[PDB]
């Protein structure tokens, strides 16, 4: 991403929906759960707040943090080598090697008994009040805004309450500039696109980047002059 | 005599059925 994340709060979007006379109606409460299904419809990793923690395995499993929503990797804490997935069918349970792991709720299902192990997550960056916190990027408030006027005009397209031009244009307003908000936070910045440059081009090529944390995964190849 | 309230939105709902019909043949 180009631009950094000023965060702003979630009232910052009811300064824009409620200049439209037909949206009126709207409250934190609705823009509350439209902003979650808008945050998590377009997976945006750089709306996400990236943290650590050292959690401890007490038999191939462990407790996870309350606000996880996507793990980026777990590694050892004493070794610092990372853990695939897990492919085992039969991970815990006994008959009569590279280390894996898996996770459903709140749960990590591990291969190893007693270790601790780190976790680099992400998480919903917060307010003094429980609430989401939003960029203040005028092209994600732009597209957050006919996010939510296209999920309003469509409950008033069902009640017969909007004419089918109203909803068709709002249909294209919307998708042109969630196609564009795409672009704005995945699009690499100058200084990511040197990380990319210096792995893209490899004389030598490193395979094994998953093993560190991906810390190497930017780093100029040099070779020595003969 | 006199009532109409009925004369009335039956009159109110053929003027929906025009303007209803008409926002349907407009296109973009």
């Amino acid at each position: 991403m180009v631009n950094n994340i000023n965060w702003v709060k979630l009232p910052v979007i009811l300064d824009r929906l409620l200049r439209h006379p037909l949206l009126t109606d709207l409250n934190l409460e609705t823009a509350i759960q439209y902003t979650l299904d808008f945050i998590s419809a377009m997976g945006l990793p750089n709306v996400y707040v990236d943290k650590i923690e050292t959690i401890d395995i007490k038999e191939y499993r462990g407790e996870l943090p309350c606000d996880l929503i996507s793990i980026n990797q777990v590694r050892l804490h004493k070794n610092g080598i990372a853990l695939r997935a897990m492919t085992d069918n039969f991970n815990a349970y006994p008959t009569h090697g590279e280390p894996s792991f898996k996770t459903q709720g709140r749960v990590i299902f591990t291969s190893i008994k007693h270790e601790k192990v780190d976790i680099s997550y992400k998480a919903i960056m917060l307010d003094d009040e429980g609430l989401p916190l939003i960029p203040d990027n005028p092209i994600f408030l732009k597209t957050l805004e006919l996010y939510i006027k296209k999920e309003w005009f469509t409950i008033l397209f069902d009640m017969g309450k909007i004419s089918p031009a109203v909803l068709n244009n709002t249909q294209q307003e919307y998708a042109f500039k969630a196609g564009q908000c795409n672009n704005e936070f995945v699009i690499p910045s100058v200084s990511e696109m040197e990380a990319i440059t210096n792995m893209w081009n490899q004389l030598i090529p490193r395979v094994t980047e998953f093993r560190r944390g991906f810390k190497n995964l930017g780093d100029k190849e040099y070779i020595r002059v003969h | 005599f006199g009532s109409g309230a009925i004369g009335y939105e039956f009159d109110n709902r053929y003027l929906n059925n025009q303007e209803m019909s008409a926002v349907a043949k407009q296109r973009l």
